[PDB]
């Protein structure tokens, strides 16, 4: 659903049926509000607990064409340009792509064959540690995340005497923003995350009708403007 | 095994630091349940009484090659003088203070009276005292050229009954195993008067039964209340 269809049918539900009509809004608020509620339908689908369903990342049908068209499969960049001071003496630090939303699924190509990687917590680091091994089972490896500058750096921990020769990432995509006009004016370019030209949501179309929907009740919401309206549609942010 | 793999093994069969409930000791902890399990298990093997084996001292091969290492052979001239024995022709000797068990017990005998026999081993026969009083005059148990009486009295002495002089007495016991220790411990703290690391003496065969008996130790003792 094109950009140009976003703004006409948030118009039908946001004001062109209200019985007393509230101010049209500004082609810069309706892309602030879109892209909004794009955010928070990610978030909300992502997790089970933040929708009504109870269903995550690929707990059903819709989810997995929900994120479809959002994944994306990246490298990591091993980190030798310069120097740095890993939390593990044993660790290869490694850069993560920058458009990098949410992680999925995280595997290394050793010479001793591939490896999923394990995100290991805190918590999990320090009961492993105590341990006398203190190495990955057979088929996996660990990841802790380390100092971390425009974009986030990752430590492989392998069992020893093993060489990384890949480390390929499926992640999901951090979203483009839906702008729906050209927002370069002459009293000041605005921006939604950097961008000011046309921008299309780049994500499947069963879930539009939902980011619009959202939008709209962001909008109406906004409208209200109350402190009860603002919290209680801010838990949904997530 | 060493210390650092009775340690790493004490904690894999512990499962220590695993998901499941599981027991954390200290190298202390360690060091002391892994000592106790070796001095019950070597007892317990020198009386016969493990169910699990059910052999004495030297019964059979395995258990020749499991206390090996605490057979420790002593020799010694010197007679302690001012005791007072049950009888005239009584010699005191000292023990070397690290027995645990006497297991050959044998003594040399100088003597004019047993002419052209000089110098005769003789064996020390250990007898309680009820037998004592119808031994000294019995031609058959009681003391004589091949044949000596040893009593058992305090502060570590060994009375000899003969009737020709003693001169020599030979011993072959069961020593003090050094304790096993995996770390040197602080001031103050010992395991059997050791304070530094000591390693178990005996063959690597029982090391890991005398694991396993003191994991069972360590699960009873933080498992005998709950």
């Amino acid at each position: 659903m094109n950009v140009n269809e976003f703004s006409n049918e948030f118009d039908v539900l946001y004001n062109n049926i209200m019985s007393n009509a509230a101010p049209g809004l500004n082609e810069y608020e309706k892309s602030v509000l879109l892209t909004k509620a794009q955010e928070e339908i990610v978030k909300n689908y992502f997790e089970p607990a933040g929708n009504k369903y109870g269903k995550g990342l690929d707990d059903s049908p819709k989810r997995q064409i929900d994120f479809s068209e959002l994944i994306k499969v990246g490298e990591g960049v091993l980190n030798t340009s310069a120097p740095t001071i890993t939390f593990d003496k044993r660790a290869k630090v490694y850069d993560l792509p920058a458009d990098l939303f949410l992680v999925i699924n995280e595997a290394v190509d050793t010479n001793a064959g591939t490896k999923q990687i394990v995100p290991i917590s805190y918590s999990d680091y320090t009961r492993l540690m105590s341990r006398p091994y203190k190495e990955p089972v057979k088929y996996q490896a660990w990841r802790i995340i380390t100092t971390s500058i425009n974009n986030i750096s990752v430590e492989l921990i392998v069992n020893s005497n093993e060489t990384i020769t890949d480390y390929k990432v499926r992640y999901i995509r951090r979203p483009a923003p839906i702008i729906t006009t050209n927002l370069s004016s002459e009293y000041g370019d605005v921006t939604i995350n950097g961008v000011s030209t046309v921008s299309e949501c780049e994500l499947n179309p069963i879930i539009h009708s939902e980011i619009l929907q959202r939008a709209v009740e962001l909008a109406k919401a906004a409208y209200q403007g109350d402190l009860q309206a603002s919290v209680e549609l801010g838990q949904r942010s997530e | 095994m060493t210390n650092k793999e009775f340690s790493d093994g004490f904690s894999t069969l512990l499962n220590s630091f695993g998901i499941t409930p599981n027991i954390t000791l200290d190298e202390y902890e360690k060091s002391t349940f892994l000592t106790n399990a070796q001095e019950q298990l070597i007892i317990d093997i020198y009386s016969g009484r493990n169910i699990i084996y059910g052999k004495s001292f030297e019964q059979t091969e395995e258990i020749r090659r499991y206390l090996s290492n605490l057979v420790e052979t002593y020799e010694t001239s010197t007679k302690v003088t001012g005791k007072l024995g049950l009888s005239k022709d009584s010699v005191f000797f000292e023990i070397p203070q690290d027995t645990w068990f006497i297991t050959y017990e044998v003594a040399f005998l100088k003597d004019s009276r047993l002419g052209c026999l000089d110098g005769i081993e003789a064996s020390v026969v250990p007898l309680p005292q009820d037998d004592l009083y119808r031994a000294k005059d019995n031609p058959f148990r009681g003391p004589s050229k091949d044949r000596v009486l040893r009593l058992d009295i305090k502060s570590d002495l060994a009375e000899l009954i003969s009737k020709y002089n003693v001169d020599k007495y030979l011993m072959r016991y069961i020593s003090q195993p050094t304790p096993i220790i995996l770390v040197d411990l602080p001031d103050g703290l010992s395991i059997n008067g050791v304070s530094t690391e000591s390693e178990c003496e005996l063959n690597p065969v029982v090391h890991r039964a005398i694991l396993e008996r003191a994991v069972q130790l360590a699960i009873i003792s933080k498992t005998q209340l709950t």
